[PDB]
């Protein structure tokens, strides 16, 4: 209960106030220490402030020459503890710096920082108790589930299993969440916990999971961490998961093994085929990509089409050549399709049109450039996964009740990026069309975000900027924050940061958010698995270090 | 088994805790030294940390004027060692900087850095023993409160060294690698030319071949060095390593100089080399694969102007359709014949 | 895939080798590449590599890119520039290796002689 050391100086160091504490030989011999990053109480003028230990260093006190004294004692073979109690009493001091973050006021509110600087003879430093820490973690500047507990690194005496931080799973709905950290340090567990909590708390919000690593549906072959389908089975959620894939047989063989014979009650497996007579921009772009990867120098006609197909879409004479190119390539159309150069579907009018018949004309002859498209072609509109997902997430009939759409991106091979961009653009257009009548109300889960947020003229960048208007939330993981534009970094509301391997990545965090100035040095030299720094705007005073709960324990707590 | 010097200060510099060590005249005269980048043990409050030597500099200790003392001794023709050791005892100090990397806890887990700064009177620095170095090179970052997996075999990859200094090499402190680190992952081998790249790559490939007989390799031998020892060295290649290890029927060597390569293989592997290497040709009959010839001619150098020919462009796509018409295929075959490709015996056109 | 002079093939971001280096882990395809000039390799590829074996580099640009990609290599960047030693390597395997290790790599002759016992 007694004060730890003695305050010997105070000042204002930038946007914060700091003070200097000295630990004396008696206290050091009693075993009293201060951990870096630890939270302490500061009493000054009848008021209580929250402080954080930032620094520690050795400095002579009074008139002494510690180097000479210690060197001479070593030379003469003297034990300070035994032979010279008085020489050890003049050099055994230690110095610490403590920054004042703010104070707790009134009904659990937080007043950040301060404008009063304490005189040295008035301030005192005390060690926090568990009750005070619990009350401090719940303060805000103005049900819930356990997310993690407070801990300072891996130090003994720095972990508080009872100091739990609980989050309302509404700060994730409609807002932006960033998940930064090195690979293999807890990103998957954090993301799956967040998604499970959202699904349990809000059964009316849908999700679109762009699964590049194929890790969110079932437990991977490395660990036994439950997948999202298994979590839904445990929680008793039925008829909510729609899994789009190009390997339905292979995936249904694993689903039975892991979820039992009733796996069809929790997941619906669907194909990923599209129609190129309605989305010929994808056909042209895929052909252009397929070239320049088996060599270089895409042809002049192909380059022209890649950019001017949109203008071609309003000239039927030029459009007919593209349609005939696809038909010659050999993509089966839907019965009833006609062009105005004719029933292309009909096996006889095609001959007449072909015999009857510029950039489009040149592209007509080279019709085999689309051959590979037959890998993922399917006629109709029920086959079109782009349309099916659009109605799954924004259907007039399927209002509310939520739907979790998960894409098996690897099975698409080289077309995954184009398909994802087209789907996102289509969904954003539909959501803009629906404004004023209902909200989109769904969350986009994006991995490798640095690949999609780099360019400001991109659909994902626009979604990050403007989605909150239509109720579209974003949860993105990048592992390389320095590649994310500073506008997005500053506008992000929720931050979860783990060990980062790059100094520039660490620096950008502080350049984007001021409160992250006190943990940047810890992040750059402490590879701890499952250790996170969380910051939820706008009602959280400061960044909190947490040991995050595992999905298994989260489920075991949710069941009861 | 004694402390090397005396710790006189400690602090937190940026993200790392560091301390200052002073070597006194007794240590310096007994020949005790610290190397830059050397790993030492740090004891503070009943706990052991790994430390690394980062710096070294000379500073006065106490109230002394080393420059004046040494200059006066030099001027007066006074030998400090034999004569007047009392003045030599007051200048013979040295300073070192040591960073605390972390500590080894539990069953080989590594706890990085530290949140506890050691007081000066508590800390001590010790020279690390060979067993301690062996146990330290095997420590890994792991989830707290768990148990090491253990199991799969490990092979020696190299031994610890601190440059070219005498006494800085530890042949018994080897680093053992699980070859599974190399399967499915990305490995980068940087460095200047002629400094060990080939030996490192060959060792890695031999370890993979020995440990994972179900993992294949596609080697794009640009320098022609991964099969046999080169004339400008005597380090064995993959074929000789596999012959030594007893691995048969795994190497398929694709080349267009089969006679020369078989000649070399005979002399380097004996008369039985057909059981270790299988030589195959890199030549094709373009009359069977006219599309290959068209693609080759289409994707050629294109000096200056980068305009692929229009006739070649048209052929590249429509040659597959042309194959159903002898009238069109005869022109392609005649083009090859006129270019000068000798056909088979009895090739007939219509 | 064992690839030499990787800077000639990984520079083109629309190429098959860049695509393989970026996506091959999803299909069980590894890559081992040697360049002698890290500054030429794209930073996206550098940041995603797991294993590093670094020998003497004579370019401050190379050392700067190495330290930018991997912070733990900041303790040996001064040795790498100034010490041209043959057969002396700095190894770092991710993600659970505490610090970069300096090694004399064993010769293939010794490895073969010890693998038969």
């Amino acid at each position: 209960e007694s004060p730890i050391g003695v305050v010997v100086s105070s000042r204002r160091n930038g946007p914060w106030a700091e003070l200097t504490l000295v630990l004396t030989p008696q206290e050091l011999d009693q075993g009293k220490r201060l951990l870096l990053g630890e939270l302490v109480r500061v009493s000054s003028g009848g008021k209580d402030y929250v402080g954080m230990v930032l620094d520690g260093y050795y400095e002579p006190v009074g008139r002494s020459d510690p180097t000479y004294t210690l060197a001479l004692a070593h030379i003469n073979q003297v034990d300070l503890e035994k032979e010279d109690p008085w020489a050890r009493k003049e050099v055994n001091f230690y110095h610490h710096r403590i920054v004042l973050l703010g104070r707790v006021v009134q009904g659990g509110l937080f007043a950040p920082s301060t404008r009063l600087l304490p005189p040295v003879v008035e301030a005192r430093v005390y060690r926090m108790t568990e009750e005070e820490l619990q009350r401090l973690l719940a303060a805000e500047v103005r049900r819930r589930y356990a997310f993690g507990h407070l801990a300072y690194g891996l130090e003994e005496g720095g972990e508080y299993p009872e100091v739990v931080k609980e989050v309302d799973p509404a700060l994730f709905v409609g807002r932006r969440t960033a998940n930064f950290g090195k690979t293999g340090f807890g990103k998957s567990n954090e993301n799956k916990v967040i998604l499970t909590l959202l699904a349990h708390a809000f059964p009316r919000v849908g999700m679109l999971i762009l699964d590049q690593n194929a890790e969110y549906l079932l437990q991977t072959e490395a660990t036994t961490s439950p997948g999202l389908a298994q979590a839904f089975k445990a929680l008793g959620i039925r008829g909510r998961i729609r899994f789009y894939t190009a390997r339905e047989e292979a995936w249904a063989r694993r689903l039975k093994e892991h979820l039992g014979t009733e796996w069809r009650e929790y997941v619906e497996v669907l194909p990923l085929k599209v129609d190129f007579y309605h989305f010929p921009e994808l056909a042209v772009a895929l052909a252009y990509q397929r070239r320049r990867l088996q060599g270089a120098e895409p042809p002049q006609y192909l380059e022209n089409a890649f950019y001017n197909l949109e203008d071609w879409k309003h000239i039927p004479d030029r459009m007919a050549y593209v349609y005939g190119a696809l038909r010659k390539a050999g993509l089966t159309p839907r019965k009833g399709l006609k062009i105005k150069y004719y029933d292309i579907s009909e096996e006889k009018s095609w001959g007449n049109l072909q015999e009857a018949m510029g950039g489009a004309r040149e592209l007509y002859s080279r019709a085999k450039v689309f051959s590979f498209l037959r890998a993922f072609h399917a006629p109709g509109k029920e086959a079109n996964f782009l349309e099916t997902i659009k109605e799954d997430l924004l259907g007039e009939k399927t209002e509310g009740e939520g739907k979790v759409v998960i894409l098996d991106l690897p099975s698409l091979g080289e077309a995954a990026d184009f398909f994802t961009l087209r789907l996102m653009d289509l969904l954003f257009d539909r959501a803009v069309e629906l404004y004023g009548k209902r909200q989109a109300n769904f969350l986009v889960v994006l991995e490798e975000a640095h690949n999609f947020l780099e360019d400001k003229a991109g659909i994902f960048y626009r979604v990050a900027k403007e989605g909150r208007k239509y109720g579209i939330g974003m949860l993105y993981s990048t592992q390389s924050p320095a590649s994310i534009p500073m506008e997005i970094l500053s506008q992000t509301e929720n931050f979860l940061v783990k060990h980062l391997s790059s100094e520039e990545d660490v620096k950008v965090l502080k350049r984007a958010k001021a409160p992250f100035a006190f943990v940047a040095d810890f992040l750059l030299s402490e590879p701890i698995i499952g250790y996170s720094y969380v910051y939820f705007e706008p009602y959280q005073p400061f960044v909190v270090p947490l040991r995050v709960k595992l999905l298994e324990h989260v489920l075991k707590s949710l069941d009861s | 088994e004694s402390p090397i010097g005396v710790v006189v200060s400690s602090r937190r510099n940026g993200p790392w805790a560091e301390l200052t060590l002073v070597l006194t005249p007794q240590e310096l005269d007994q020949g005790k030294r610290l190397l830059l980048g050397e790993l030492v043990r740090v004891s503070s409050g009943g706990k052991d940390y790994v430390g690394m030597v980062l710096d070294g500099y000379y500073e006065p200790v106490g109230r002394s004027d080393p420059t004046y003392t040494l200059a006066l001794a030099h001027i007066n023709q006074v030998d400090l060692e034999k004569e007047d050791p009392w003045a030599r005892k007051e200048v013979n100090f040295y300073h070192h900087r040591i960073v605390l990397l972390g500590r080894v806890v539990q069953g080989g887990l590594f706890a990085p850095s530290t949140r506890l700064l050691p007081p000066v009177v508590e800390a001590r620095v010790y020279r690390m023993t060979e067993e301690e170095l062996q146990r330290l090179l095997a420590a890994e970052v792991r989830t707290s409160g768990s148990v090491k997996a253990e199991g799969k075999r490990r092979y020696a990859f190299g031994h610890l060294a601190y440059g070219l200094e005498e006494g800085g090499e530890y042949p018994e402190v080897v680093k053992e690698v699980d070859p599974a680190l190399f399967v499915g992952r990305r490995t980068a081998n940087f460095g200047k030319t002629g400094f060990g790249k080939s030996n490192e790559n060959k060792v890695i490939l031999t370890l993979l071949a020995h440990a994972f007989p179900r993992v294949g390799m596609l080697i794009l031998d640009q320098n022609a060095e991964y099969l046999l020892q080169t004339e400008a060295t005597t380090s064995p290649g993959l074929a000789q390593a596999f012959k030594a290890l007893g691995i048969r029927g795994r190497i398929r060597f694709y080349t267009a100089r089969e006679e020369a390569w078989a000649r070399r293989l005979k002399e380097h592997l004996g008369t039985e080399w057909r059981e270790y290497v299988e030589v195959l040709p890199l030549k094709v009959d373009f009359y069977h694969f006219p599309e290959l010839a068209v693609a080759l001619a289409y994707q050629r150098r294109r000096l200056q102007g980068a305009e692929p020919p229009q006739y070649l462009e048209n052929a590249f796509y429509n040659l597959e359709d042309w194959k159903h018409i002898p009238d069109r295929m005869a022109y392609v075959y005649g083009a090859l014949r006129k270019a000068g490709l000798t056909p088979r015996k009895g090739l007939k056109i219509k």
